[PDB]
RNA sequence: UUGUUAGGACCUAAACUCAAUAACGAAAGUAAUUCUAGUCAUUUAUAAUACACGACAGCUAAGACCCAAACUGGGAUUAGAUACCCCACUAUGCUUAGCCAUAAACCUAAAUAAUUAAUUAACAAAACUAUUUGCCAGAGAACUACUAGCCAUAGCUUAAAACUCAAAGGAC
């Protein structure tokens, strides 16, 4: 009946998302900036940086790295794609 | 729009019915035989990667044309410009995709 | 017409529906050793539902009792009692090192 | 067979002693680092009072007295003070979220003194008082 | 106030490493929501405010998370090109 | 007040036609199952019954014009009770008068 | 759309609940395959025709006639 | 979708409020 | 209706917690209960630190009392155990039991469109 | 029958309620026998009782 | 003749019931460095990748071993009107098939 | 004054996490715990000159008072600063009685029952039929003047004309 999301659904739609089964040339491993990139690459910076957070802070890379317990100051991939800079 | 052709949903897979192919593709390929018996020309139309060196060769098989290639805007509402003066369209058209 | 033409029935395959953790069991407040398995070892703070993973209707349960047991003198509330730390870990949360 | 960061469970029995005391006979190092001013005190585990140390009291002012390194100065006079009246092991319990919070626990181990735990007492009301309005800028 | 003192919010220090224990408080104290509790509780967050904040982050959320699942999704595809000259 | 208010030794609805049955109950079970160890709402659904009885010439019928003014008349006497002690109470009050107002209404379809 | 069920996919059910698929591998390029679960369709459905009307003793009797056969019929409740 | 009407009300009912305080 | 009584004691010997145990059952009969079990949990610490009768508490007994009541006399019975000197704290609540646990066929999510565009 | 028997299963029950007579006897029995309603669960959903 | 309908009914892939957790036999019809494209007999193929143990093994027209899991790959997002789809299928590679 | 107190008092005020939930209620509104009372059947839509409600602010009397805070005072800034920032402290926010009856009281969606195809002004929230009531008829003047009713008295509801203009307004 009444939905609190509603107000702000269609605001996030087009800051947060883009529409369409297109991914970017660079997110391939192997030009004329885009929104959709600045959303492809803002997700990833987001997802590395809670992702190697929890290999860094975890035992699954190594007992003397994690007894180095490494807090990361930002993680922040390159627009090429080509390699990312922890 | 394709509801009318299929057979049934076989556990989330639609499954089309072969009875009303063979009807349709009969009537497709009794086309397609009095436009080449008349020396109509017939171009094949695919963008599918796996199969455009089977529908080119295809193509040359038969004695037609094939364009599985990146397609540009106007090649057939701007034919002229793209081809030339007197440039004659195809006849027929089979989209394999 | 046809012997064998698809018969209508309800699905043979159909997968079961997951249930939580605490499907049909009874949460009470006096059981403070199945409480403190949702609750943060540190804070005492409770879990949501996205780490329990418990449904709606077992969360607000929880959630329930988790107070009511609070209120009453049966758990503490700013953190979890150190008798229980050895229990099992149910909740997708890590915090060593 | 390894290490436990939980605290010992008070009331019980454990294994572990720094320099023979067990882990609530430990001096606390009592930190509030707030935005302003960050102070330091250490107490014996009875609550008496040994030493005390603030960048006030080091002689920063104003904007300097709310810096990183005003509060590292801060730990390591109290540590000091404290290190002569008998203190090697102190357990930190830093109140407060200022800019002297993890400077002032740094001072205190350049001082001499070895931190055996670190807790944390910022005040978390459950619903309390009404906050101050918002400043707009 | 009327609990025990040293059980909560409490880490052990393993080895001398007193910086490794103060980066592991912070992420049991963020991970559990009060370094945001006690950053907000500051100054006063008027009700309708806070409800517009918990709308606009709930929605931030789920369109970031479908976006993970898009790209995730989408990047099986991601391979070396199989019909290279077509 | 009404001329009958259901006793204290009273079995409650579900087992009002099921303990006479019963060779021999204890004073205990008597008790448990009585209205004095029941809510509120239980000694209504005794209220409405009698009130069915008396009047109705189908008491198994509660869906006729005759019975759901019954069981406004029960309600609308309950929630009276109710504000006599809770004088503030807004929601009630508003419960109160639509009830009177919804009897009213049937009264005049069944005239 | 139709859902595309046969009366077979009832046995089929409890076949592969019970005993899982059968640990030699589906050959979907031969026309005519038979794979360890149709044979026992097969044979359940032949019971059936002789009057057994108990789904129970239909399931159990196969069983023991593929055990005969030489199948390896592994009740993997796992 | 602009406030403007909003606002001629808006300086419509102050002026009005400081004449009947006067 | 059948209520649970949830009555923290203060931390004594036997002979005194037996004698805190009828003084506490006797009053609920007398204000027209039907005692249905009595169990005890044990002597423990207490979450935290419970101040009755001008005296701090850190450990105390735990017992649980089944009854029937009726529903006047709830309010009776949790005044009359609040003024006793060896009660740590009384919580009556309706008895667990008597609510049964629900029959749940497993979860059928709601999808994300509902949730974001919703009725 | 539901009814009858829920009543009389009730009348079973009754025969072990406390009374005036027997509350200093059950008092020590509830004493001597402490109950425990602690049990716990495994991410399975199994019920681990210790 | 045989009809449709009983064709369907006789199928093998009709006879595989779900395809989740199913094993079947497959056939390496392309390879692209490290990539296997196996044909399980379904609509679209699947795409492994080559083991490390008797990596040699897996050349073009050889038979394997597969556990599928869907035989389309689709999935519709938040606000899409249809399912999108990768146009292949899901399934993990056991081994080579034992020739016998 | 400050820091600590596993010291005492207080029960004022407000209810973290749960809540990534979307429940209850006519709306307003409502989420610390417990208990008591309690929501329910009119076929359905359709009501004012009647009745009962109605955030916040405000008024009346007696209390409360942790914190917040119009106003006010003090300090900065500025050409000025009756402001934004700093500090102090009131009315007030709380309780109990009564009044007041206003909100961007806005899902800017009247209610109800159908339909999803024989249907893109734009944008928003897909289109559209039927039934009943309410409401609208260029903009400003105008949440104004006068009238009537009201515990309202610098108030609310009801609500024009002269006169001016050739536009005002919505979306892209
Ligand atoms: S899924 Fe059944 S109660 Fe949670
Ligand atoms: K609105
Ligand atoms: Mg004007
Ligand atoms: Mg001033
Ligand atoms: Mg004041
Ligand atoms: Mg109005
Ligand atoms: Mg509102
Ligand atoms: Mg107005
Ligand atoms: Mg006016
Ligand atoms: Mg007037």
């Amino acid at each position: 009946s009444k939905n609190l999301l509603k107000k702000f659904a269609s605001k996030t739609r087009k800051k947060f998302w883009y529409e369409g089964p297109s991914l970017g040339s660079h997110l391939t491993p192997r030009k004329k900036t885009r929104k959709e990139d600045s959303i492809r690459l803002r997700v990833l910076n987001g997802l590395l940086y809670k992702s190697l957070t929890e290999l860094l802070c975890t035992p699954q890379v190594s007992q003397e790295v994690y007894d180095l317990n490494v807090e990361l100051s930002k993680v922040s991939v390159t627009s090429d794609f080509s390699a990312c800079r922890v | 729009f394709m509801e009318p052709y299929i057979f049934g949903n076989r556990l989330g897979q639609d499954i089309i019915d072969l009875d009303q192919t063979a009807l349709n593709l009969q009537l497709a390929l009794n086309f397609t035989a009095h436009v080449a018996y008349r020396k109509g020309i017939i171009l094949f139309v695919s963008r599918n990667r796996q199969f455009s060196h089977l529908i080119e060769t295809t193509a040359q098989a038969c004695g037609e044309y094939a364009h599985t290639r990146y397609f540009k805007g106007g090649l057939l509402t701007n034919a002229q410009l793209l081809f030339g003066p007197s440039v004659r369209l195809p006849d027929l058209i089979i989209f394999l995709h | 017409s046809n012997e064998d033409l698809p018969v209508p029935m309800e699905n043979p395959y159909k997968e079961p529906l997951k249930k939580c953790v605490l499907c049909e069991k009874r949460v009470d407040y006096k059981n403070v050793q199945l409480l403190s398995q949702f609750i943060s070892p540190f804070t005492g703070c409770i879990y949501g539902r996205h780490i329990t993973g418990l449904c709606g209707k077992k969360q607000r349960e929880i959630t329930k009792a988790i107070k009511r047991a609070q209120k009453m003198g049966f758990m503490p509330v700013t953190y979890k009692d150190p008798a229980y730390l050895k229990d099992p870990r149910v909740c997708n949360i890590r915090y060593r090192e | 067979s390894r290490f436990s960061l939980y605290p010992p469970v008070p009331g019980q029995e454990s294994s572990l002693q720094w320099a023979g005391m067990k882990f609530e006979d430990v001096p606390i190092a009592h930190i509030k680092a707030t935005y302003n001013n960050t102070q330091i005190q250490v107490v014996s585990a009875t609550n008496a009072s040994l030493a005390r140390a603030s960048c006030g009291t080091e002689g920063f002012r104003n904007a300097k007295k709310g810096t990183g390194i005003a509060a590292q100065t801060a730990g390591i006079a109290a540590a000091a003070k404290a290190t002569g009246k008998g203190v090697t092991h102190i357990r930190v319990v830093v109140k407060g979220m200022g800019p002297g919070r993890w400077s002032a626990i740094k001072g205190l181990t350049m001082g001499g003194l070895e931190v055996i735990s670190i807790t944390d007492n910022t005040p978390v009301p459950h619903x309390g008082c009404r906050p101050r309005k918002a400043r707009r800028l | 106030a009327k609990h025990l003192k040293f059980i909560a919010r409490t880490v052990m220090v393993q080895e001398g490493n007193v910086e490794g224990a103060y980066r592991t408080l912070n992420r049991i104290l963020t991970t559990d929501g009060l370094t945001e509790v006690i950053s907000r509780r500051r100054y006063y967050e008027k009700p309708c405010r806070r409800r517009q904040r918990e709308s606009y982050e709930t929605c931030r959320r789920i369109y970031n998370m479908e976006m993970a699942r898009k790209i995730n999704f989408l990047m099986r595809k991601n391979r070396a090109d199989p019909w290279l000259g077509c | 007040k009404q001329d009958d208010e259901p006793p204290s030794s009273a079995f409650i609805k579900e087992y009002k036609d099921i303990i006479p049955n019963i060779e021999k109950v204890d004073d205990v079970v008597k008790r448990i199952l009585s209205l004095e160890m029941a809510s509120r709402k239980e000694k209504l659904k005794i209220k409405q019954e009698q009130l069915m009885n008396k009047i109705v010439e189908n008491p198994e019928d509660s869906r006729t014009l005759e019975a759901q003014i019954i069981a406004l008349t029960v309600r609308i006497r309950n929630y009276e009770e109710h504000m006599q002690k809770h004088r503030k109470d807004k929601a009630h009050k508003r419960h109160l008068l639509m009830s009177i107002d919804r009897r009213k209404k049937l009264l005049k379809i069944l005239r | 759309i139709q859902d595309i069920f046969y009366q077979e996919d009832q046995i089929r059910a409890k076949f592969f609940a019970t005993y899982g698929s059968g640990q030699k591998a589906f050959d979907l390029f031969n026309p005519n395959f038979k794979s360890t679960c149709q044979r026992f369709v097969e044979k359940y459905t032949e019971l059936q025709n002789l009057g057994e009307t108990d789904e129970e003793k239909l399931f159990v009797e196969t069983g023991k006639a593929l055990l005969a056969e030489g199948i390896i019929l592994r009740r993997v409740r796992e | 979708k602009n406030v403007l009407k909003i606002r001629r009300r808006k300086m419509n009912h102050h002026k009005y409020r400081k004449l009947v305080k006067r | 209706p059948r209520y649970e009584l949830a009555l923290i004691l203060k931390a004594m010997r036997r002979p005194e917690t037996a004698a805190a145990l009828k003084r506490t059952i006797e009053s609920l009969m007398d204000r027209g209960a039907i005692v249905r079990n009595l169990e005890s949990l044990g002597e423990r610490a207490l979450p935290y630190r419970i101040s009755s009768h001008s005296q701090q508490h850190s450990r105390g007994g735990y017992f649980l009392v089944d009854f029937y009541a009726p529903t006047s006399a709830v309010e009776n019975i949790l005044e009359h155990l609040a003024r006793d000197i060896d009660v740590v704290r009384p919580n009556i609540v309706k008895h667990p039991l008597t609510q049964e646990v629900k029959e749940c066929d497993g979860i059928v999510p709601v999808p994300l469109e509902e949730k974001l565009y919703s009725t | 029958q539901l009814k009858e028997q829920e009543v009389l299963k009730l009348q079973e029950e009754a025969k072990n309620f406390i009374t005036r007579e027997n509350l200093e006897a059950r008092i020590e029995e509830a004493l001597d026998s402490p109950k425990s309603y602690n049990w716990a669960v495994t991410k399975e959903g199994q019920v681990v009782r210790n | 003749v045989e009809s449709f309908a009983s064709m369907l009914r006789h199928s093998p892939l009709t006879q595989l019931g779900p395809a989740k957790d199913k094993l079947v036999i497959g056939r390496i019809f392309h390879i692209v460095e490290d990539d296997l494209y196996i044909d399980f007999g379904g609509k679209f193929h699947c795409v492994c990748k080559r083991p490390d143990v008797d990596g040699e093994k897996y050349q073009r027209g050889t038979r394997v071993r597969l556990r599928l899991l869907d035989l389309e790959l689709t999935s519709r997002f938040l606000g899409g009107t249809t399912d999108t789809t990768i146009l292949e299928a899901d399934a993990v590679l056991l081994g080579l098939q034992e020739i016998r």
